């Protein structure tokens, strides 16, 4: 089987410093493990669209 | 005879270190070490 789960962005505790690890953690009826799964703030993707690759002064980006 | 709730236990090895044929856990800079290390089986005595 398999779950669709996320660390939710905002319930990470935060502030100044980001949290770099995490446990990943079943139980089952017969079995429990935790494991110190990394998690990254790099999430998705960002493309960035330009309407020139070029400009000269006075032009807008 | 009785239908258990209660989960049989799983049963775990040994990761990042060496095994032996028991279930034994045992450091891998004890594999062909040449002492018997693993305390009955000696797996990290095999074919060195």
């Amino acid at each position: 089987n398999s779950a669709i789960l996320t660390i939710q962005p905002k319930q990470l505790p935060g502030g100044q410093n980001p949290v770099s690890y995490v446990y990943l953690e079943v139980v089952s009826k017969h079995f429990s493990k935790s494991k110190r799964m990394p998690i990254t703030y790099d999430n998705g993707f960002l493309f960035i669209h330009t309407d020139k690759p070029v400009y000269t002064p006075d032009q807008s980006v | 005879s009785c239908e258990p709730t209660r989960g049989c236990p799983t049963e775990e090895g040994c990761g990042e270190r060496f095994r032996c044929f028991s279930g034994q856990c045992i450091s891998k800079s004890l594999v062909c070490n040449g002492d018997s290390d693993c305390d009955e089986d000696s797996a990290d005595e095999d074919r060195c």
